[PDB]
């Protein structure tokens, strides 16, 4: 199997998870 | 043929995929997986991350 998904895309407007 | 150019920087995890800068375009770009592609870079085929990656026209 060769399915893979690419990365994800860098941004600048992300945030954090934990608080 | 096909050519695609590396909208930013980016690092190939795996030898199976390669890595090509932002202005630095390249030929031969065939997509072989929906989410990943193939394109010489200067010479070398490899993959394409399509993440950091757009096939031009």
């Amino acid at each position: 199997q060769r399915n893979r998904m690419p990365p994800p895309r860098p941004d600048v407007g992300s945030k954090p998870d934990s608080i | 043929g096909i050519t695609a150019v590396a909208l930013y920087d980016y690092q190939a995890a795996g030898d199976d995929e390669i890595s090509f800068d932002p202005d630095d375009i390249i030929t031969n770009i065939e997509m072989i997986d929906d989410g990943w592609w193939r394109g010489v870079c200067k010479g070398r085929y490899g993959l394409f991350p399509a993440n950091y990656v757009e096939l031009r026209q």
